[PDB]
């Protein structure tokens, strides 16, 4: 009764199927739920949280926490550069670790946009400035002050803000071929007598609303 | 959408591959054996460390082949191989030999089956006391550190269903375990540290990340 | 509603495991035979006893391997093998070798199967004159104490179907039995003896339960 | 006709499956049922009633009606301690074999409550008082009758009263970690002339409306 | 196309079974009944008549 006709894949044990399965305890009746403080619904909730970059991440300092802090020297020093890197999340060594590093290199292909913070860890008498300076994913490295200060910029005084938050539109993956930023002395920094000499300066990378993640994969570090 | 917890984890993988025989002198290798822990498979372990608590139900698929000994007779007519798969709930009876009367209990779920078939399939609820379970504990049994009593799971028992005096013959069972209905909570960081053993949390220090030139080094743009 | 009766019988079971050939000297070793009573099997009967009149439907299944013997010759090329599995209800006639006519009377249910195929199963009624079975009865046949002869459930006959003049194969069947649609009523205490015989109470006195220092002992707190 | 496609999972046999199944004996008309006092429909129903418990159960009286029987001597002993245990159905010796204990080792997860009943067998003529003393999973044995009179207690006064009895809340399973029970010579026994000099306390246990069990196994007793 | 999932007990020849089954004959068209007399539709209605004992069995 009730002609039927089997059709090819029939009796295959394919891994990605979604098929019925018998339960193997019934007479079970399980455990209620219990609503425990933070539930996550989706791996963008941990990738849009801030986490700290090893931004000094030079020979002789790899495990201590000196890594994390961007050496401000003191003196007279108005066109020196502070530091500069590519904006390269997943690839690049400096942003490779961090919060939203590490959920990039589950995926195949990513793209969104990015927000940096940057941060003044002096003492309250020190003041200053400094120029921030972006360049679009196609254009060099500037090599002064000034043509620093032809393309975008910002002059950022620690005097009057202890931070400044920066949104980076265009970011993706495949000497380079993507943006840098830039961090150029203006000024340099004055201190009154009985001040300690150097400061620092702490860098937060998190990710913007819309970012998008396709081809679920195997992660390369382990 | 693909960042969803549920295409993030509800995905098969081989945990278990085993080798038992229909005759033998050991009495060991007459059967197969697996506790089931979710720290013994390196696949879905690192994915699971991303959060605290977890509550899934679970799916297992069995693959299953058979080869006759090389060792002196041939010419044989054999029938096709009956294999029974039995699954103890956490607290119930273990066997010790293939001809042991726990076998034959009414409370463990089992499976028979037999070659050239479909391959077998069960599935099981969330089995616990408590209302998650633990990927993280800081505490005592009552006394062994980071273990607790609530992520019992059970085991898993294969034999062959022969009658008395068998023909010689090895087996090898592959076990595909796969998480439905996956809820999280707490999500913490991720092991930046290569896993030492499969029950504590031990490792040795790494650096934090990889070095570059300078602070300033930027690579050309090509 | 795990503890409710339903889910507390309704269970498979290997109840019997017998090997038949297909040519031999003996002629009883041709064909595999098996009465059906509920106090056979170690495995459902100590769940029985906790109950006196029971009621139920019955589900078996069959699952059957053969081999070539190791005598002398080699180089075969058989077909796939065929089997009968005969049922006899209580009050049909019984066969004595696998030659003779009841094989093929009309009001005995019979399967014939091939292998390779997926194993058969058949259902029976609840096939008593009397409206319940009686798992205890205090009295005569008509003369055996504690049998009755309205708990006649009937047997069990498997052969292979060849021509005439076979090549020798021997076979192995377990059956696998399961009820459902399960009624109880009057209950008892347990068995607190081990079982001596499968057709009496027959037993050794036992003590209580086990001892302990004094009465007043509790273990330490942990 | 009718194109098809046959999943994984075809032609396996699966013991613990729900299938229709082919009837062997259609045309049979069952017996009506029969309505037979004291049907069971779930194994609750056995557990919530009252057994003895075999309190006394030390070395030498094993297989006597002595295991039931808790001594009360005369004379004036108003300090001494009379009998102590845990609480811990289906693992201690002292409830192991009871109604409760036996339904209790068919399953592996199991919570609910408790009552306990006391009843003392003297003669008439006998007055006297008692103290029973109840402390909580995690706490300490007392070791006097004026500590055990600082926790929960209950004064039993057996000249106006015969019977007392108890509700125990928080009982699961997993030196012991559990609750436990002591009884406490509060006066000592008084008499007229012409009385016998021992008395007996015996002890019922059974358990509360709410009582769950999960996960069905195999019983450890035979 | 109609996702499907084979059962146990597929492929096998069970002895009571009650399937569809193909017509080897389709094309053609069978006799029409006629009303034969004395028609059984139960065994009851053979055993609910005399018969005559042979009691003098010796």
């Amino acid at each position: 009764g009730l002609p039927v006709m089997n059709t090819p894949g029939s009796n295959q044990f394919l891994t990605s199927d979604d098929f019925q399965s018998p339960s193997a305890m019934p007479q079970f009746d399980v455990t209620p739920e219990l609503n425990i403080p933070g539930e996550v619904q989706n791996l963008m909730e941990i990738a849009e949280v801030d986490s700290v970059v090893p931004v000094n991440n030079v020979e002789g300092k790899l495990d201590t926490m000196e890594i994390y802090r961007i050496p401000v020297q003191s003196g007279n020093h108005q066109s020196s550069q502070v530091f500069g890197f590519q904006v390269q999340p997943g690839l690049d060594n400096v942003f490779k670790h961090t919060l939203l590093g590490e959920i990039l290199n589950y995926y195949a292909h990513w793209s969104g946009s990015i927000k940096l913070t940057f941060v003044f860890c002096g003492s309250a008498m020190a003041t200053g400035k400094f120029l921030l300076a972006y360049a679009p994913p196609g254009a060099n490295a500037p090599k002064s002050r000034k043509d620093a200060m032809l393309g975008t910029h910002i002059i950022w005084d620690v005097g009057l803000q202890s931070s400044c938050v920066l949104c980076i539109p265009w970011i993706s993956q495949t000497y380079t071929s993507a943006g840098n930023v830039t961090c150029w002395y203006q000024t340099g920094i004055v201190v009154p007598a009985g001040t300690p000499t150097s400061c620092s300066i702490m860098c937060f990378v998190s990710a913007c609303n819309d970012f998008s993640v396709r081809l679920l994969k195997d992660t390369p570090f382990i | 959408s693909e960042s969803s917890i549920e295409n993030f984890l509800c995905r098969s993988a081989c945990v278990y591959m085993g080798e038992y025989h229909t005759t033998n002198t050991d009495t060991s290798k007459l059967f197969a054996s697996w506790t089931i822990n979710a720290r013994r498979m390196v696949q879905m372990r690192r994915k699971l460390e991303l959060f605290t608590y977890v509550r899934f139900d679970m799916e297992v698929t069995f693959v299953i082949t058979s080869k006759q000994d090389q060792g002196t007779q041939l010419g044989q007519d054999m029938p096709p191989l009956t294999h029974q798969i039995m699954y103890i709930p956490p607290g119930g009876p273990i066997p010790k030999s293939v001809t042991d009367y726990t076998w034959q209990t009414s409370t463990n779920p089992s499976i028979f089956w037999t070659e050239g078939n479909a391959p077998p399939r069960m599935s099981i609820p969330f089995i616990s006391i408590g209302n998650a379970y633990s990927n993280f504990y800081d505490g005592w049994s009552h006394g062994v550190y980071g273990y607790n009593t609530l992520n019992h799971m059970g085991q898993i028992y294969v034999r062959h269903v022969n009658g008395s005096s068998p023909l010689p013959m090895t087996s090898t069972v592959r076990m595909y375990f796969k998480p439905k209905h996956v809820k999280v909570w707490v999500p913490r960081p991720p092991r930046l540290c290569q896993y030492k053993n499969a029950s504590t949390v031990n490792f040795t220090p790494t650096n934090i990340t990889e070095k570059r030139q300078s602070i300033n080094y930027i690579p050309e743009t090509v």
